């Protein structure tokens, strides 16, 4: 039933031991970069050299990290995502990165009628949309705002504006009030469970900047997170491909998920 | 056995006692008991050998008794006393070793040479001499079904065995928590390991435990318990369970505690010690239970705080090990040890004339093999081969 | 008398009643390995020796094992002897490409 | 905590062994528009709650067609029983969605302009739904030319969906297709079968059982899962589905996919 | 214990031959060995029972010998004789009592009755007449230090065991693969299921295996082995590992492919028989190890095809099964077979007199316990109590 | 004297050496071929090499017998000699290094050493005989 | 000891020195008839008997 998880598994010491798929996924600039029709052909033919036989091998595109962090989608079994750097960027390439990186399960928050809590330094709110704009006003043990009226939105504390993805972080085992624009945002409390070896990031230009963690003592670099030197589009698939063996054996495909969503939803 | 061990403590004590210029009042029943043997062992043919490389020899005895006229021995007496006593010796070691190469899965103890079966016989008896030497005394009381111990340096209990068993565990091996484990000889070297120190457990705390059964009864044991195992306190790359892949340990050490080692038997908790380490005493046992917890340390300065995250990523893997070895320990059995060197003499006697495997023993006699599945009949045949080899070793320098 | 010598600039030379080394004539090696067809060491001499002294091989056996008989050869591997099955899975694994 | 493995598992046949979930009631428009009654889910919800389901916990998701919904039918509840309406024009469709809602799917992504497919075996098929999926394939012998078709014009290309909002393709394994597939609206996926979902049960309510959910024609299993009934009254069916909730979820089961021993083994 | 044996068996010779009208000649040594145990029994004082409700017995022996004179035994002298005869019996009877309800942790082979004790003494010697019976002799073998051996027609040498293996398995128990089994007495009955009937399995072949380690060694032991487990061939609602819930088995059998079944010792395969069933030899062996195979029918009639589709829904699961009975067996240690009644007098007695349970033997004497935890201690009590209880049974019927 | 008695191949707990004068070790550092991205880690393909890959042995002799007399962890014979030279400052001989250093002693146990050890040795005994 | 079959179906056991039909043993034929170099029975069994 449980696949005997409550049992031990015993190995020795000194006895001598010794189709799936390939999502990448790009930014339009590459593309227009590459100019080419047939690129995805000529990609797909080096990869049968280090091995993934035709059809294994597909090419995701899109427009930018903020669109892509709406609700992103893992489809093959080792999903590689090439970030582009930008300065002005690094906290929602972090969210993006926690987000498809590490496995999260999310419950529906309904705002209007109640108030939340973080429980542990493992929950936080996701939110995702056109656009999430959050305000949180703490609460004290009598239910009155903090440095903030709980009837006017106005005086609550904004976390977040008209962002993508938001992972907020308040503080846990205050309630809040939220104010969130959920015409075009749905937010979910969700907890991380663990990292998702299914997935990694190279980021191309930049200087390693991407905190996964919310605490503040700790930036953690997986061997997952990778970053590159770039000045050609060529050059950056190129190694890609060339490079697809030590990329693949850092990842592992047992995290493929049975549904491509990015967190394990639960009513 | 009784008569050969006997033939063998009369030659032993003749080479040793009758020296030129002794009194013969000094070996003057030695020299009666060599007279004895002489005359019961006069006009019998003896055949040892014919079992693999072991040549087949032919044993005649017609020999003249050792005077007793003398109030002290002179040259010529030692002399023809040594001549008669090679002989002996001889014959002895050609019967040990033919007894030694041979065994039988039914009556295991009973002689299995014809040289032996020969001495079994009754007219032999007349020479019996003293049985003074452990093994021959053991031999004895086994015999008449009385209580029988040997006295091992570090016994040769645990088989050889170096395994690791886990209790969490993924497909990348990055978050696990269990159990390593060698045991050797008469040492048992154990390391709970933790990825995540205990973060999430209940209290803090994880559980470890390791359970050796022995596959003899030890009384009045001597145990030396440290509370570090060595062994498991460096970086290692260790296949997995299956063998597929391979998986990374990184180990920093914490105390152990909560130790609580108990010594039972037939399941019943004979000694129990808490926290207690060095020289411990064991009087009756045949299963040892170690018990020892991994506790996350409720206080860290930033250099360890550092070390133990509560995120996945786990650098360093806390853990926790102990140390127990058997000094030395009383045993109704026979077993290898660190101190008598029976076991070498019977297998380099069987490897140096290339004895076929038989139908007791594993090849080589292979000591993790024979404790492993250590049998009555097994038993009987390692008791009686050792028996013949302490007979042999009384001789053959 | 058996002279062996291996691509590995070990040599070795025994007798094939008993697996006991002799010393090791190069120049009568030469000549012995200029005419005699040369026997696939398959269960080395090392091999031999531990079989030997932990088995007690029989006479026969040792012959056919020196002449790298199929037939006492397959007999060791199904009979499980871990010496020879050793040797032989060595020999599989030193198969790489 | 040994995720991952399949250690086995071991129990005795001579021992005696001597609410918290949530549950998902899908249904038409049209049952709503009979009952014309604004608080007909708050009264359901009461009853639930006298069969001992406490309040909050019994959804009641509403969808127009069979035709819509069987466009992505995320069912994300401990429990789902989809009360479809019976239409004798919509065999297949019943079919299908049903298929979809009741067994468990691993699909991987489908670029039919870059590659061509092939099915592999028995439980490989290719799921496609959107707003308007047409498919149109073309098998090729082993020179990639198409059989009884041109492989550089899609007109003559054999079709096997029109305007389809949900359809399983089924083509002969072991051969290579180039598809035309419509995908400026509909999605198309190579899927496996994975097994029965037990999170989901679908009633149909009206004619007889048609359902089919096995392409193999020589099998049409009606599992525990898959119940019929007659009706005049949406009132008479939902008190029906109320009254006997206790049968209906001993006949389902937690999905086992979403157990938290399935970590590793596709979810979780 | 030969001298208890030996006080039983005068008894019984004597109720068996001195009846009226017999030749003096034909008694002549019996009365002899008769008179000898008066004149030895004669002035000691014995007691017996306090433990439990047995009742404290004393007995003294003040009794005259028997006649030797006449030429044919009349009336007088056989009332004479069976006046004696009745409370000799009687002393043998509670003194066997008395040694069967106790039990001893350390040396369980001795005498644990003071009766016993007393007639452990060498002035007691002089009643051993024969040693012709089962367990006796074999105590005597045993005391000797030579191979003992207890023939067994159906022994009890499985613990009694019911259970499964899922290898395959998931919450709904809709689609499983595993072994069930039945170890009980001297019967194991082990059954392969698969749904799926292999359909997905490499070669259509499913492995099963099914180890059964024995307690004792087992010599000579003539064996049933048959190709269906009649136990595992029907519908059964079994309730999960864990109690859980419940799952359904719909059997349907089919033939097992490629049965073999191993007997070793030691971990080496001593016997071995490839698709044979019927009567087989185990000749020494302390596990059977049975190696099965479910091949799916590569070529299926229309009706046999419907059973086994590819998808999941499966209403019939293919189940290959053995059955091996042990008919005869030759072993060390005692046992309980379906022949004798020394188990069933032992534990009759413990029970009549309701004694406390002691700190070897199970509640009850639970046989199955006692196989399950067959210890040294144990074995030698229950030798010692099973001679207690032949030598009982000799007089009491 | 460079001749294989005795070879055992990938077996470890107790062995039994009949007869010998020389030990060969020989033991393979095999690369993994299947690793979990935290071994892979840390064994890349160019030069930084961070940790270094390492396969031991250890091989200690229980017990043995000889036909000279040696220094053992039973016997106080050679503590005995020592003891006696250094309690009565004996000036350095012309046959034991100083101070008996045993490491000199056994690396260079010549025929002459070896006769004046067992010489001291059997005296020493002897004298242990006695005194206390 | 020799063993010998034939595509019809007709197995025999026998020895070298006189014909002396034994009882056949197919597990041992096995063995001996991967291992062993096989002889074509030009002259069978019957017409050496
Ligand atoms: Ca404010
Ligand atoms: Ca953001
Ligand atoms: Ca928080
Ligand atoms: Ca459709
Ligand atoms: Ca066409
Ligand atoms: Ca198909
Ligand atoms: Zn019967």
């Amino acid at each position: 039933q449980n696949y005997g998880i409550n049992l031990p598994i015993t190995g020795s010491m000194d006895i001598a031991y010794a189709t799936s798929t390939l999502c990448l996924y790009y930014p339009t600039e590459a593309a227009t970069e590459i100019n080419d029709n047939s690129w995805k052909d000529t990609l797909s033919q080096l990869f049968l050299t280090k091995g993934w036989p035709t059809g294994s091998v597909y090419f995701k595109e899109y427009t930018n990290i903020a669109s892509f962090s709406v609700d992103p989608q893992l489809y093959c079994d080792y999903n590689v995502v090439l970030m582009k750097y930008d300065a002005t960027l690094q906290l929602d390439m972090s969210e993006l990165a926690d987000l498809i990186l590490n496995e999260w399960l999310c419950n529906p928050m309904d705002i209007t009628l109640y108030y939340y809590q973080q429980t542990d330094e493992a929950n936080k709110w996701i939110s995702m949309g056109s656009s999430c704009t959050i305000k949180v006003c703490p609460l004290n043990t009598q239910t009155l705002g903090i440095g903030c009226l709980t009837t006017d939105a106005t005086t609550f504390e904004e976390v977040a504006t008209a962002e993508k993805l938001v992972i907020t972080d308040v503080v846990d085992g205050v309630n809040h009030k939220l104010d969130v624009t959920t015409a075009t945002c749905t937010i979910r409390n969700c907890k991380k469970l663990g990292p998702r070896e299914n997935v990694a990031v190279i980021q191309v230009g930049g200087s390693d900047i991407l905190d996964i963690t919310a605490d503040p003592t700790t930036a953690p670099q997986t061997e997952r997170m990778m970053r590159i030197n770039w000045k050609k589009w060529w050059q950056v698939f190129y190694t890609v491909v060339d490079y697809v063996d030590q990329i693949i054996q850092v990842m592992s495909k047992r995290s493929r998920s049975l549904n491509s969503a990015a967190f394990y939803y639960r009513v | 056995m009784d008569v050969l061990y006997s033939l063998s403590k009369t030659l032993k004590d003749a080479r040793d006692k009758i020296v030129e210029g002794t009194l013969y009042s000094n070996v003057s029943d030695l020299i009666q008991q060599f007279n004895q043997m002489i005359i019961t062992m006069n006009g019998n043919e003896f055949q040892t050998g014919g079992i693999g490389n072991l040549p087949i020899r032919n044993w005649n005895f017609n020999f003249g008794l050792l005077g007793t006229t003398l109030l002290n021995l002179d040259a010529n007496y030692v002399e023809t006393a040594r001549n008669t006593i090679d002989y002996f010796v001889d014959f002895v070691d050609n019967v040990c070793m033919d007894e030694m190469v041979r065994e039988s899965q039914r009556n295991g103890i009973a002689p299995q040479s014809d040289s032996l079966r020969k001495l079994s016989a009754i007219k032999f008896k007349r020479i019996n001499f003293d049985n003074s030497s452990e093994y021959i005394e053991n031999w004895n009381l086994q015999n008449r079904r009385q209580r029988t111990g040997f006295t091992f340096h570090k016994p040769n209990i645990f088989p050889y065995s170096a395994s690791f068993t886990l209790n969490r565990s993924q497909p990348a091996h990055d978050n696990l928590m269990g159990t390593m484990w060698l045991n050797a000889g008469s040492e048992i070297q154990v390391a709970g390991f933790d990825y995540s120190c205990a973060i999430n457990a209940p209290a803090n705390i994880q559980q470890f435990e390791h359970i050796v059964p022995l596959r003899r009864v030890l009384t009045t044991a001597t145990i030396t318990l440290l509370p570090d195992a060595e062994r498991f306190s460096f970086p290692r790359v260790i296949n997995s369970a299956d063998g597929a892949t391979t998986w990374f340990f990184n180990p920093v050490i914490l105390r152990p505690n909560n130790v609580e080692v108990e010594f039972l038997l037939n399941g019943q908790i004979i000694n129990t010690y808490q926290a207690r380490f060095g020289t411990i005493v064991a009087r009756n046992f045949d299963t040892i239970r170690l018990s020892f917890q991994l506790m996350r340390p409720p206080n860290m300065t930033p250099a360890v705080a550092v070390l133990f995250p509560n995120a996945q990523p786990f650098e360093h893997h806390a853990t926790v090990g102990l140390t127990l070895r058997i000094e030395s320990a009383v045993c109704e059995s026979v077993l290898a040890d660190a101190s008598e060197t029976l076991l070498a003499n019977v297998t380099s006697v069987r490897q140096e004339y290339a004895i076929p495997v038989g139908p007791v023993f594993p090849p080589g006699m292979n000591w993790t093999d024979l404790i492993t599945n250590y049998s009555p009949s097994r038993e009987d045949n390692l008791q009686r081969v050792f028996t013949v080899a302490s007979i042999r070793s009384m001789l053959i320098k | 008398d058996v002279f062996e010598a291996g691509i590995d600039g070990k040599f070795f030379a025994y007798k094939v009643d008993t697996f006991e080394e002799i010393p090791f004539d190069v120049q009568k090696f030469a000549d012995l390995v200029t005419d005699s067809p040369v026997i696939s060491a398959i269960i080395d001499f090392k091999t031999l020796k531990n079989l030997n002294d932990n088995y007690g091989i029989s006479r026969q056996q040792a012959f056919n094992l020196l002449r790298s008989d199929p037939r006492v050869l397959r007999e060791f591997i199904n009979q499980d002897n871990p010496i020879i099955r050793n040797r032989i899975e060595q020999l599989i694994m030193q198969c790489r490409l």
